[PDB]
This record gives C-alpha cells, structure tokens and sequence, in this order.
DNA sequence: CTAGGATATCACAATCCCGGTGCCGAGGCCGCTCAATTGGTCGTAGACAGCTCTAGCACCGCTTAAACGCACGTACGCGCTGTCCCCCGCGTTTTAACCGCCAAGGGGATTACTCCCTAGTCTCCAGGCACGTGTCAGATATAGATTGTGATATCC
DNA sequence: GGATATCACAATCCATATCTGACACGTGCCTGGAGACTAGGGAGTAATCCCCTTGGCGGTTAAAACGCGGGGGACAGCGCGTACGTGCGTTTAAGCGGTGCTAGAGCTGTCTACGACCAATTGAGCGGCCTCGGCACCGGGATTGTGATATCCTAG
C-alpha cells in the first residue's frame, strides 16, 4: 500500500489533512487535489520557518531551536512578519531594538 | 569617592540585558492572585489549571511590552525621553482600545 | 503593600517590562496607569475564558480556554495548543 | 487518548532542511500550533470562497486562491509553484 | 428572473413597531440589511466554532446563547439573552 | 398552518434563519431552538439600532431615517460604537467634533 | 485599451484639504499632500489586488461591487451599504 | 479692506464638512486612479459603476480616520499643524506600513 | 596673570569567552491500534455550447464650478536659556516568592442505555419578491433674522 | 501701549414656495416553509476510577522598598522668520445628457467525471521507556566601556 503522501512526494500527511478538511465543516464535498495542494503549501511554510529558525540558532552557537530562535527568525523577515502580524509566541522575547534618541549623544 | 555611574547608563545596560532573555518579568504568585481575584467576580470558586495562569502571564507580558514600545515612540515624538500617562493614553487611543 | 492584589504587579516589575519594551526614563505616574491597563486587559480576557469554560459545564479554566479567549481578540498565542 | 499532532512531520521537514539541527519541545509545540493556525486560515478562506460562488466543493483552484489571498507577496508565488508541482506529480502517478 | 432575498420587510416591520410615523430610505435600508446579515454570520460562525471545540455535532440554543454573550458585550448581551429565552419559552409553550 | 415566526412572537423569519443556518455549513445538524433564539437577538439588535436612528432623525427635524442618522446613532452610543468598532457606513459622514486645542484660545 | 499613467496627481490638493477638514484638522503643512498621495496609493494597491483575486477566481472580467466589499471585509474594514 | 484672521475660515470649513456626508474627491480622477492601479495586476479589466463608488467610500473613510489620528498626534506634540512625521507615527502605531 | 573650556589618559566594573561538571530534556527502539487505502457503484455537480441581452465603454457639446497661479501678512514652529524638580542610582534590611512533600477531595474522562429530537421526503398554500402607481417629504431657491468676527474709539 | 468696549459686515439658520425624485402601497405569482410520517444517532444520566488542583507547612534568600544625594531634563519664557492661509483672477477638466457599440453575464441544456459511501486490510503513528548529549550553572580570565583626571589652549 502506497500512501498518497508518497505519490505526491510530500512529507506532510495527505490523508490526515483530507480527513481534517472533510470533518471540519468547510464544504459538502472536498476534491482530491485540495488536500494535496494544501499539504504542499503547509510543508513549504514550515520549511521556510524552520530554515530561518535554524539560521538564527546557528547565529547563537546552538544546536537546538528554541522559541527565542523562532521569534528572531519570524520578526527578522518581512514576509513572515506580515504573516505573523498579530501572533504572540510564548517565551520568545522581543527583537533587540534601542531607539536612536535614547542612545548616548556623545 | 565610590564609583557611581552617570544617570542613564544603567538604564541602557538593563535595556540591553532585558531584550535578550525570555524570562517572565512579573512574579508568578502575585499575578496568580490578581488573576484569581479578577475571575472571582465572574464565577465564584473557579479552579485554574497550572498552565492557564502561565498562558495569561505570557499574553499579558507580551501585551504590556507591545504597549510600552508604542508609548516610547509617542514620548520620543514629543522631543522627550520620559514616558508619561498622556503618552500611554494616546498610544492606546490611536490603536483602538477605548477606556 | 497588598491593597487587594493589584499592587502585586510590583513597581520594579513594571520597570522591567518598560526596560524590555525599550523605555529609558519612566515618570512616577506611569505605574498606576499601567496597573489599570493590565487590569482591564485581564478582565477582558478572563471574562471570555470564563464564558468558554462555563459553556462546557466545567469548573476548571483550561489553558485552551485562555488560548481561545486570546484568539477571539486578534491576539493569537502560540505554544499552548 | 490520542492527540494526532504534527510533531513527526515537522521533525522530518527540519531534518531534511537542517540535517544536524534539533528542535525543543516548546518550539515543536509552537510550530504545531502555527501549522494548525495556517491550516484553519486557509480552509476558512477557501470555504468562504466556495460559498461566495454558490459552489459546494473545495477544489485545488479554491485552495490556490486562498493561498494567494493569505500568504503575503513572495511567499504566495513559491507556495503556489510548489503546490502545482505536487499536484502535477500526484496526477502522473 | 432572479429572486434575491433580503430582510427588507422584517426591518420595516420592526421600524413601524418602534416608530410608527418614521419611514426609511433605500440606502439606509440596504445598510440595515447588511448589518443584520453581518451580525447573523458572525454569531453563526462563533456558534459553529464553539460546537466544534467541544466535539458536539449539534448547534443548540446553548451554543447561540454563548455566542451572543461572547460577541455582543455589555448590556446588549443581557437584553438579547432575556429576549431569546423568552421567545424560546413562548415557542415551547405553543 | 401558522408560521413559526408567529408562535415565538418574533417579526424576523424563523424558517429562513433555520434554512440559512443549515445550508451555511456551520454544523452537520442544527437544533430547532437555535433559529428562534438567533432571530430574537437579531430582532432586538435591529430594534435598538432603528430606535436610536429614529431618535437622531427626530433630533434633526426629519421624518425619514438616512445613513447619516444611522451613523450618528451608532457612534453616539458606546455599546453600539464598540459593536461597530471596525465598520464603515457608506455616505454616513463622521461625528461633528473639534479638539480642544484647535479651538480659539480667546 | 488605453494605458493610464501619472494619475495619482489627479487627487488634487483641495481634495486632501477637504478630507482633512472632515477629519478635524485646523492647520496643514505643505509636505502632507505628497505623503497622503502615497498612503492612499498603498491602500488601493492592498484592496484592488484582492478584488482582482476575487474576480479572476470566478473566471470573470468585471470587478463588481461585491468583490470590493469582500476584499474590504478581508481586511477588518467591513463596508455596509453595497449589496449584501 | 476686509480679511479673516487665519483660522476662522479653517474652523468654518471644519464645522461645514463634518456636517456634510457627500464625497470629497471627484469621480473621474478617482476612477482613472483605480483603473491605472488595477492595470498592474490584471490587464483589460472592467469596473462596475458601483465598485468604484465603493472603493471611493472606503478610501475616504480610511483617510479620514488616518487624519483624525494624525491630528491627535500633532496635538500631542503641542502643535496644531499636521506634519508627515505625524502621519508616519500614526501609521506605525496602528500597525501598518 | 586668571578663569573657563576640549582632549588625551588611567582605574573600576560589567561583559563576554573558555572550559569542568550535573543533569535534564531530547533522540531512538517497541507495542498495537486506529486510521488510510484499495476496489465498485452511484448520483451528484462541474464543465462545454450557446444564445440572448445587458451593462460597461468610447466620444462629444457644453456649463461652470472647482482648481491653479500670485500677493501678502501674521501667526505658529523652531531655536536658545534658566531652572527646579523629579527620577535615577545606590545601600540596607524586612518581606514575600519559592522550591519540596503531603492529604484531601473536588472535578474530569469513560463507558452502557436510552429516548428525544433532528434528518429525509411530499403536498400545498400562503408569504415574500417583482412590478407598477400614487403621494410626499426632502432638495433648491429666495428672503428675512440672528450671530460670530473684525475694525475702530476711549481709557487706565 | 495696549486693554477693554462697541458697532458693522459676512456667514449661517430658518420660514415659505415649489418641484420632483423617492418611497409606501396594491396585484400577480411562485417558491419555500410548515405539517406528517418514518428512522437513527447524539447527547443526557448514572456510576466509577483516578487525576490533578488546593490548602498547609517550612526553611531559603533574593527581590523590593524606604531614604538620601545628585543631576539632567521638561517646562516656561522669549525671539524670530518663514511658510501657510486668505482672498483675486483666470483657466480647465468635471458632470450630465445623449448617442451608439461590443464583450461578457447569466441561465438552460447536455456530457461526463468524480467524490461520497461501504467493507476489509494493513501499516503509520502515538504512548512508553530507555539512553545519551547539549545545555545551564559556575568559576576563572581576557576584554572592553566608562567615569574621573591630568594636559593643553584662548578670551579678558
């Protein structure tokens, strides 16, 4: 038995996403391509976020992604900052940004 | 004469020290008591899970820091560095929290 | 320093929150307004959390209830469910 | 009882992207919640799109339009390209 | 011919019930109809989400009551809850 | 054959609201008490808005509710103003107000 | 069909003056207008695109008012008084 | 001869335009602006004669709200003149760029 | 000479890098079980032709009201000073957060029966929409009255 | 000098024609909603086990609060200069109407393909546990950043 994820070449599940879509009260019937396409987009977004988080973690000389790393990765990218416009990340801290006026004048 | 830092540099040092950690800034027990007395007014004798109070603390800390960023922007706008309650009121009234 | 529990949010705690936010100098009247603002925010979140809890015929406020109450206000919280 | 989260799949994606980087439990929970939130965003937008045109189905066209509406700018183009690639590879066995 | 539907007659009935001598314009009527549709959709969406949260498959009066208490704040929630409960009791008493 | 709107005493339709609920893909099955309750709440909200709009229209010596009157009624009541927090009313104008500092000093 | 260019200047300075007067502004600087002509030109570029996305999805070539209403509602800016 | 001191005409305009409900931007310039903006995304579009009106109403409301916030920001700075920095600060606080 | 100012120089304290451990949270192996897949049918909805017809589009004649260009002056924003007063920074000590274990004991998740209500379908008949048509309250225009602002006159 | 006071002018509101587009009402008509009957499944109830939240005690011990001295910064004051509002005069698209035209919107008919359902099979994944390595504490030592201080220079 070959799963639909294997045929589509995605890491994210296709059967589980299809079941969630069909048992989630979105439409009467749900096409076979919608689940695959949505799984592909979800996998792409997760890959982007994890790549940026890994870069941030390597910048701090660590080999484990923490919520702080994810906050740093998300808030240092325009597209992901727009996607995370109103989302709080637990235990993620804030970007280091001191205003120019507060800086020592001389 | 004991060493005494100029007024202001300690503030910048602790600003740099606190924008680097992810700890919880409000003490856990006082926040839990505040949450419990506030919830007491809506349903008598409510039980809070050990994670609901933590989630409330994280959300409130994020909200207050986000409000203080805009308060700082407003204070700098008026050619100041000190934040005063009018700055907080303006920052809240621009973004839409009527009170 | 009790006065119920609203001064549980101690003045150094508000100073720490301001320092994290990026504030260099804080006036002396900021603390009362900050306490009031935090009390209002907690009231608004906890009312919705308690409504969600009592809708399900439960007496325990679950972390998921607070997550839903935050999601209802456009303040999505990641890390609790 | 089972939880049916997205831990294994996010772990697989991270391992194929960064081979030597691990992920903490809190970060894994954050990523799981992020995937869920995006999934309901896209699904709700697709449902409203299907209901606007009096349609009673969610076809890959609807998910494509929902992706173009939610994801901002450069994310949308890469997402739609990879989704089209996945669909084409699936329909070709 | 199309048969597009709207809450025009019901809004007019309510207006004549609360203001017998006052009419209403066409643009204002469209505004009221849009507002009614928006509130209905918002309440129904919140109620459906609440039903999905508890894994319950039926939207009962409890779900709509809680949705109203969540969306409509302040004194409107109490008045709307009283009105709905009175209407439900009247219907159950035939 | 008495309509369900008559039994509950509500002017808004109960059958139409029930059909909209059932065909809007909100739940797999919907109780009969939801439609009546929702109709009652909708009727109360419409009655409140129309009452305030009529009061505003009388205040301006007019015998017809206009979008301007609805905007004035909505924004001159804190409860409905919060209910209309992010809502634009077409051809409604804004509340007549002038800030204190802009007013003449002497 | 004809191509259009340099039309943001069509939003004249008196129009911005009247818009600010409605908003309750007494005195206006000289550098507002250009800045305003930018801000407006962002808002439309963030709405019309969505409307276009809502139009070409239905295999249409007409941007009806309902598509614009849906695009505005998709931004937390619900507009009452245009269709449903 | 006869002249109004600066401000009085401004107050008259403020009290007049706030009372009115009409549109403050002309129709043809706004229609041409909308068409040239939409030309970038999809070519050969056709706006209904009401979609342009809806866009005009939405844009006017957004600009009026922005100018209200800008006036608040200007009054905060102990001034009565709105400046581009005021608009930028208002848009930064509201959360859009 | 005498005073008051930038400019280069030194000792103190917080920061950051380099390891030495303890450990605690993450990576990896198993059980099994619950959900995904595969094979056929059906009835459903989406897709292709097409055909009216209907609304957006293009152009123009023109009336004119809004806009653009200028002169001018005045009122506000910007800039420089003094100051006092409010916040910062530091020292000490009383206080309240906190980690650790415990005993309830109140509440929550699960399962078996069930019975109440909600789903599916047919008739029909009465309510809601389309279509006209008559009545009127709002938009427009004058005309008179009241008011808010500004130029002018007198005094302290 | 300017501070108060007093009348004249432009803007606006209000009372009356008046004019008409706009809304309230009476007929078709047609379609959807209410009643009746049958079926099933979803949530209420009752019991049960155990999960996990709360109250209590207790020794730490680090945070915090009270005060005290100092400094720098927010505010009140003045000066100015410049740029922005107010009015005039002329030009120029705008709004409106009127016409014609052409593409595309909507609905009906038919074709087809495709997704839900249903059942049996099987393997992918979640909970459990077991082991290991990355991290955080901690201690030490460079490494600076900084506040105070000696050094040199210019006007009166």
């Amino acid at each position: 038995k070959a799963s639909r994820s294997a045929k589509a070449g995605l890491q994210f599940p296709v059967g589980r996403i299809h079941r969630l879509l069909r048992k989630g009260n979105y439409a009467v019937r749900i096409g076979s391509g919608s689940a695959i396409y949505l799984a592909a987009t979800l996998e792409y977004l997760c890959a982007e976020v994890l790549e940026l988080a890994g870069n941030a973690a390597r910048d701090n000389k660590k080999l484990r992604i923490m919520p702080r790393h994810i906050q740093l990765a998300v808030r240092n990218d325009d597209e992901l900052a727009k996607l995370f416009e109103g989302v709080t990340i637990a235990d993620g801290g804030v970007l280091p940004n001191i205003q120019s006026a507060l800086l020592p004048k001389k | 004469k004991p060493h005494r830092y100029r007024p202001g540099t300690v503030a910048l040092r602790e600003i740099r020290r606190y924008q680097k950690s992810t700890e919880l800034l409000i003490r856990k027990l006082p926040f839990q008591r505040l949450v419990r007395e506030i919830a007491q007014d809506f349903k008598t004798d409510l039980r809070f899970q050990s994670s609901a109070v933590m989630a409330l603390q994280e959300a409130s800390e994020a909200y207050l820091v986000g409000l203080f960023e805009d308060t700082n922007l407003c204070a700098i706008h008026a050619k100041r560095v000190t934040i005063m309650p009018k700055d907080i009121q303006l920052a809240r009234r621009i973004r839409g929290e009527r009170a | 320093v009790l006065r119920d529990n609203i001064q549980g949010i101690t003045k150094p705690a508000i100073r720490r929150l301001a320092r994290r936010g990026g504030v260099k100098r804080i006036s002396g009247l900021i603390y009362e307004e900050t306490r009031g603002v935090l009390k209002v925010f907690l009231e608004n979140v906890i009312r919705d959390a308690v409504t969600y809890t009592e809708h399900a015929k439960r007496k325990t406020v679950t972390a998921m209830d607070v997550v839903y109450a935050l999601k209802r206000q456009g303040r999505t919280l990641y890390g609790f469910g | 009882s089972r939880k049916e989260s997205y831990a294994i799949y996010v772990y697989k994606v991270l391992k194929q992207v960064h081979p030597d980087t691990g992920i903490s439990s809190k970060a894994m929970s954050i990523m799981n919640s992020f995937v869920n939130d995006v999934f309901e965003r896209i699904a709700g937008e697709a449902s409203r799109l299907a209901h606007y045109n009096k349609r009673s189905t969610i076809t890959s066209r609807e998910i494509q339009t929902a992706v173009r509406l939610l994801l901002p700018g450069e994310l949308a183009k890469h997402a739609v390209s990879e989704g089209t690639k996945a669909v084409t590879k699936y329909t070709s066995a």
